[PDB]
């Protein structure tokens, strides 16, 4: 569930 | 898809009574005790992807008043840039409201170009991702004139 945007 | 593998924290909305309560949030994987503040949703530059100084907007709280937590919309730029820009505008913390209704996500740090790398090391303000539902609830409270106060706890990290 990691996101940059 | 490890979709429930997020490091969750709790925050508390302390006012108004209509939305007071404990809510889950996800602390950003960057920056980083308890802090009480009051939430502001800007009328311009709502995704915090451009400098607030171009708008002559500052979130620095006046002496004797509560620190400002700025509510920012997800989208259009990296979460780390939103925190940096909110930090430059004097905000004491940033709440990024997810743009869709979904389980919380972890705001991760990107791999940046050489010329845009050093700011990642200089983010200090607490940053949390909150659900669309909570974001929408806070915006509705604010638009009716209520003060939204909030306590942040990052002791759980």
């Amino acid at each position: 569930s990691d996101r940059f945007v | 898809g490890s979709r429930f593998v997020v490091e969750k924290n709790n925050l508390k909305v302390t006012s108004p009574d209509s939305i007071k309560g404990i809510y889950e949030c996800a602390i950003g994987n960057f920056g980083v005790g308890t802090l009480v503040g009051t939430v502001v949703y800007p009328k311009s530059n709502q995704k915090a992807c451009k400098s607030y100084s171009d708008f002559d907007i500052s979130f620095k709280s006046k002496p004797g008043r509560l620190p400002t937590f700025v509510l920012i919309d997800r989208g259009d730029c990296y979460f780390t840039l939103k925190a940096w820009i909110a930090q430059q505008a004097g905000a004491a913390a940033i709440l990024v409201a997810d743009s869709k209704a979904e389980p919380l996500i972890t705001m991760d740090t990107p791999e940046e170009d050489k010329s845009d790398a050093d700011y990642l090391q200089n983010i200090t303000i607490p940053s949390a991702l909150i659900t669309k539902t909570l974001g929408d609830s806070i915006k509705s409270a604010l638009s009716g004139g209520d003060m939204v106060n909030m306590k942040l706890d990052w002791t759980e990290s």
